[PDB]
């Protein structure tokens, strides 16, 4: 009955992504590769925020899923399909980025930069939806008013697909990308400019650290609160799962408010 | 209708050509070169340029139209002239020349009778006499070349030239592109020299250029001329400096700087060393710090914070000059590209 | 020299303009009016012309 | 001693101009039209878009069948639209794609280009081949095109950044008139409904009255602070307008000598860049830099409408010669039918 109190968290994944999508829908500056990801990923957060969460609060408020069947296994998919949407929309911004300095010749152009948007984006929700779509029928094995995604053939994929591979391919390709910037700084070599060096090999890693904070120890936790008996009490996985979603209030200020483009953007939205 | 789907199939075609060409077009890297004098322009485009056929090879039927207007206009000379051909028939033979030009039809295949009719007019002592009277009426002089060989330029059908003087285009003027590929880039540098005009009005076709290349001698430190009005051109060169860099339509564009003539520079120096141009200079009498304080002038015209400027130091017979603005390319896209990401 | 010669053709040219003929602003406006009033019914962006006419709507 | 008899006869004729002109400038057009009703509001929208062009388009011309139009922009190619069908008749590549300048001839037979490669270039698109080639080059221009208008099939003038005009003969391709008298850089031109007069404008702010036969300048007008970017002339012929840098544009009559009547508002920052009229006069168009077009009441000095579906700078208008339809371009590569 304290399930409310998760009410701001919706208010502010929406209120911060709608911002986002508006940045880039009321301006024709913000027209770029990473924008359109930056805009996926706003959606899938703006998905989840709707769809998904306002059921979460529903069963944390009452522990029984005093609702029909078929709405949680439809509840249950889409929670695993917006939240696979929103990693993946992190992967697709890492490589683009890794795209752009790599092999800058590819990136700033315009008939190679919409096939690869459209390929990423395509990519990432046809992918959400092959790796939540298993879970609209039988393996749920959900058993009165629990219905709680707890099926080995199911958790352990999913994570894998999920998170793991996903969580290897950004860290080191944001790593890489790193390397490259490094190396370029120590031969190029007035402060402002290595100083400009300095704020993306810091703005790097807090794009790498909270994503890492916010999945990392829900999905250890999912598998091994299947795998083995061990200490986990309720609190501590519901604790994991609303910090899954805390990540996607996190995603719209550590990647937009750094781009002044969209802080113009936002100034005009919010009148400031 | 059918006549609608026949429109719809040429628009369709017209769309699909437009379309393929954009896509190889954008595939490229655009420089513009500016200066304020004649500085190291020349130089740095004779260095980056290491296409020799290409004009050549398409310039054939220009060749020819220009030798068959040219042949009409000589009949117009013969008339104005008052020289008559020896074989009257000949006049017969003129009239047809200047229908063939009236009727804009000189880019046409040439027929076997063209080439007989004006083979028979070259060769009268009045059509010669046309170009010794080309003072009064005014002829061009590279078309006769190819009318004394109009004989090859009719019986062959296709050469790609007879002269090496590639059209010359003296006339041309105007803006002057380098084609030009170095490892994996392509290069359309604008030698933009003719323009003697103002600028305001043609800067802003060049608003996307990729990168301004803008070339100064070091040894116009303490070089005046008399059409300078006793600034010299290190002044000059620096006011034009800071006109583009502070340019509306510039404003993240980066810069290209090439400090020419550094041997003259440093041989100049022994005497009366950055005291000409900037009198207020305190430092060693040596080639390193007058350079280094030469090239602080031009760097604090940069007032962007997206914007930089590259230097480097040039000599004629210093061919390091196609890496350095290869590298700058490289270093302004990917600047570009962070900045796209907010990475940076 | 030369500031001469092109002084010289100034003043031909003002030479010649001074002497032009003039009429009044008010007759020039009226006239100006008659046309734009004259033509204004035949003018399809003063008065909008039906889709079943106008080749842009129809 | 001869120059300084010169120019104090110069000075004295000037100001001899200025008060024959206030002999005549008692009256304004801002005044005896308050006699008149307002063309009220005008709320045209758009009807076709037209896409195509990937870079900035800087010139468009109607043809006079009200139905092809013809625009170029940097890409280097000239396109011809079916204004009706959105169809694209014809895509004709440019040797050289720094194009600024493009007309559409009045018999259908030719069009023209040209830019900072300082040649015209007429194109014939009525061939046996059904391709479009280059018909003739026009050389001899020491500066960038401005303006290139067609007076008939043989013959076309241009204004270039060399300050001067000429009147060219198409089928000789050479100059046969030329028409001196500018200092700065000559930027537009528009040719009299008679073809016997025309006028351009210049970056010294002096737009001149030319006789194409004379080859003189009969007329000097002034008024404008900056450079002239945009000319026309009223569609009786006795009449044209301006406009400038200054966010003005000014209404002149070539007969009274005067300026008639100044566009101006508290709100206009931004320059001109293209100035039209309706076939019937009454309304004035003009492209501005904050990327719409301002319809004005030609006889009222005042906002008709605004048409504002651009993204960039405003490069170009047109109107049919029925007034149907008005046709914009800008910087965006887009162009649109506004009716
Ligand atoms: N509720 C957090 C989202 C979630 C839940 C289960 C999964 O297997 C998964 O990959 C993701």
């Amino acid at each position: 009955y304290y399930a409310t109190l998760l009410t701001l968290l919706i208010a502010v994944i929406v209120f911060g992504n709608v911002l986002v999508c508006m940045a880039v829908s009321r301006e024709k500056a913000l027209q770029t590769t990473t924008n359109y990801l930056i805009v996926s990923l706003a959606v899938a957060d703006l998905l989840v925020a709707t769809l998904v969460m306002p059921w979460v609060v529903y069963l944390e408020v009452v522990g029984e899923w005093k609702f029909s069947r078929i709405h949680c296994d439809i509840f249950v998919t889409l929670d695993v399909m917006m939240c696979t949407a929103s990693i993946l929309n992190l992967c697709a911004i890492s490589i683009d980025r890794y795209t752009a300095v790599a092999m800058p010749m590819l990136y700033n152009t315009r008939y190679s930069s919409k096939r690869r948007v459209t390929v990423m984006i395509s990519i990432v929700w046809v992918l959400s939806f092959t790796i939540s779509c298993p879970l609209l029928f039988g393996l749920n094995n959900a058993d009165q008013n629990e219905c709680i995604i707890a099926n080995p053939a199911f958790v352990v994929y999913s994570s894998i697909v999920s998170f793991y591979v996903p969580f290897i391919v950004t860290l080191l390709v944001y790593i890489k990308i790193y390397i490259v910037l490094r190396r370029r700084r120590k031969r190029v070599n007035r402060k402002l400019s290595q100083q400009k060096e300095k704020k993306a090999t810091q703005m790097l890693a807090i794009v790498l650290g909270v994503f890492i904070i916010c999945w990392l120890p829900f999905f250890i936790t999912h598998i091994l609160n299947i795998h083995c008996d061990c200490n986990i009490p309720p609190v501590l996985y519901s604790a994991f799962t609303w910090l899954g979603y805390v990540n996607s209030a996190v995603n719209p200020i550590i990647y937009t408010t750094f781009n002044i483009e969209f802080r113009k953007a936002f100034l005009k939205i919010l009148h400031c | 209708s059918a006549e609608e789907r026949a429109a719809l199939e040429r628009s369709k075609a017209i769309e699909k050509n437009l379309k393929e060409d954009g896509i190889s077009a954008a595939k490229d890297v655009k420089l513009l070169l500016l200066g304020a004098g004649e500085s190291g322009e020349s130089t740095i485009v004779k260095q980056m340029k290491i296409f020799s056929g290409e004009d050549v090879k398409q310039y054939k039927p220009v060749v020819y139209s220009n030798t068959i207007q040219s042949l009409a206009a000589i009949v117009r000379a013969m008339d104005t002239l008052g020289i008559e051909y020896g074989d009257k028939e000949r006049k017969a033979d003129a009239k047809m020349v200047c229908d063939v030009v009236s009727r804009m039809e000189d880019t046409e295949p040439f027929s076997a009778e063209l080439l007989s009719a004006m083979m028979r007019l070259w060769g009268d002592s009045g059509i010669q006499e046309c170009f010794n009277r080309s003072r009064e009426y005014q002829l061009n002089d590279s078309a006769k070349y190819y009318l004394d060989s109009l004989d090859r330029i009719g019986a062959a059908d296709y050469q790609p030239t007879e002269q090496d003087i590639l059209r010359t285009r003296v006339k041309t003027t105007g803006i002057v592109e380098t084609h030009f590929t170095f490892k994996n880039l392509h290069f359309r540098l604008f030698d933009v020299g003719g323009q003697r005009s103002e600028r305001k009005k043609w800067i802003h076709c060049f608003e996307d250029v990729t990168a301004i290349i803008f070339c100064v001698a070091l040894s116009g430190y303490d070089q005046v001329l008399h059409e300078d009005e006793t600034t010299n051109r290190m002044h000059e060169s620096l006011m034009l400096f800071d006109s583009i860099c502070n340019n509306k339509f510039f404003i993240d564009t980066s810069i290209i700087l090439f400090l020419n003539k550094k041997d003259l520079f440093g041989e100049k120096i022994k005497k009366s060393p950055l005291t000409i141009c900037f009198p207020e200079y305190t430092g060693p009498n040596t080639y390193e710090d007058a350079a280094a304080y030469i090239q602080a002038q031009f760097e604090s015209k940069n007032r962007s914070p997206n914007k930089e400027i590259y230097c480097h130091m040039t000599c004629a017979t210093d061919t390091n000059n196609i890496q350095v603005v290869f590298d700058a390319v490289t270093d302004i896209i990917i600047a570009n590209n962070l900045r796209g990401c907010g990475l940076y | 020299t030369a500031s001469i010669a092109q002084a010289r053709k100034l003043v031909e040219q003002l030479k010649m303009e001074a002497n032009i003929d003039r009429i009044k602003v008010s007759k020039a406006a009226a006239d100006l009016m008659a046309y734009c009033e004259a033509h204004a019914k035949e003018d399809p962006l003063l008065t909008p012309v039906p889709a079943s006419e106008n080749p842009f709507r129809e | 001693s001869e120059l300084d008899q010169l120019r104090q006869e110069a000075e004295q004729l000037k100001n001899q101009i200025r008060d024959a002109r206030k002999a005549c400038a008692d009256a304004t057009l801002s005044q005896i039209t308050n006699n008149i009703d307002p063309v009220g509001r005008i709320q045209m929208r758009t009807r076709r878009t037209l896409r195509g062009h990937l870079a900035k388009i800087y010139a468009m011309h109607w043809g006079t069948d009200s139905r092809l139009l013809v625009s170029a922009s940097q890409d280097g190619k000239l396109i011809i639209w079916d204004s009706y069908t959105t169809n694209k008749v014809h895509a004709i590549p440019l040797r050289s794609s720094w194009v600024m300048t493009c007309a559409y001839a009045p018999s259908g037979n030719y069009v023209a280009c040209g830019g900072l490669d300082n040649i015209c270039s007429i194109y014939n698109l009525k061939t046996r081949e059904g391709n479009v080639r280059v018909s003739r080059e026009l050389a001899g221009h020491t500066g960038y095109l401005s303006c290139c208008r067609f007076l008939d099939d043989n013959q076309i003038v241009t204004s270039s950044g060399d300050t001067t005009c000429a009147l060219w003969d198409i089928e000789t391709g050479q100059q046969t008139t030329t028409f001196t008298g500018h200092t700065g850089d000559v930027m537009s031109l528009s040719l009299a409904p008679d073809t016997r007069l025309f006028v351009s404008g210049a970056c010294d702010a002096s737009a001149k009255l030319w006789d194409v036969r004379e080859g003189m300048c009969r007329q000097t007008f002034t008024g404008h602070e900056s450079d002239i970017n945009a000319i026309c002339f009223f569609p009786n012929g006795n009449a044209f307008a301006t406009g400038s840098d200054d966010a003005t544009c000014r209404l002149f009559d070539l007969r009274a000598d005067q300026e008639l009547m100044t566009y101006s508002h508290d709100n206009i920052i931004c320059g001109i860049t293209s100035v039209s009229f309706s076939k019937s006069g009454r309304l004035l168009l003009a492209g501005y830099d904050d990327f719409n077009c301002n319809v004005w009441d030609a006889l009222k000095a005042d906002r008709a409408g605004v048409l504002a579906g651009h993204d960039n700078r405003v490069s170009c208008l047109g109107v049919t010669d029925d007034g149907m339809a008005v046709a914009t371009g800008s910087w965006d590569s887009f162009l649109k039918i506004w009716n």
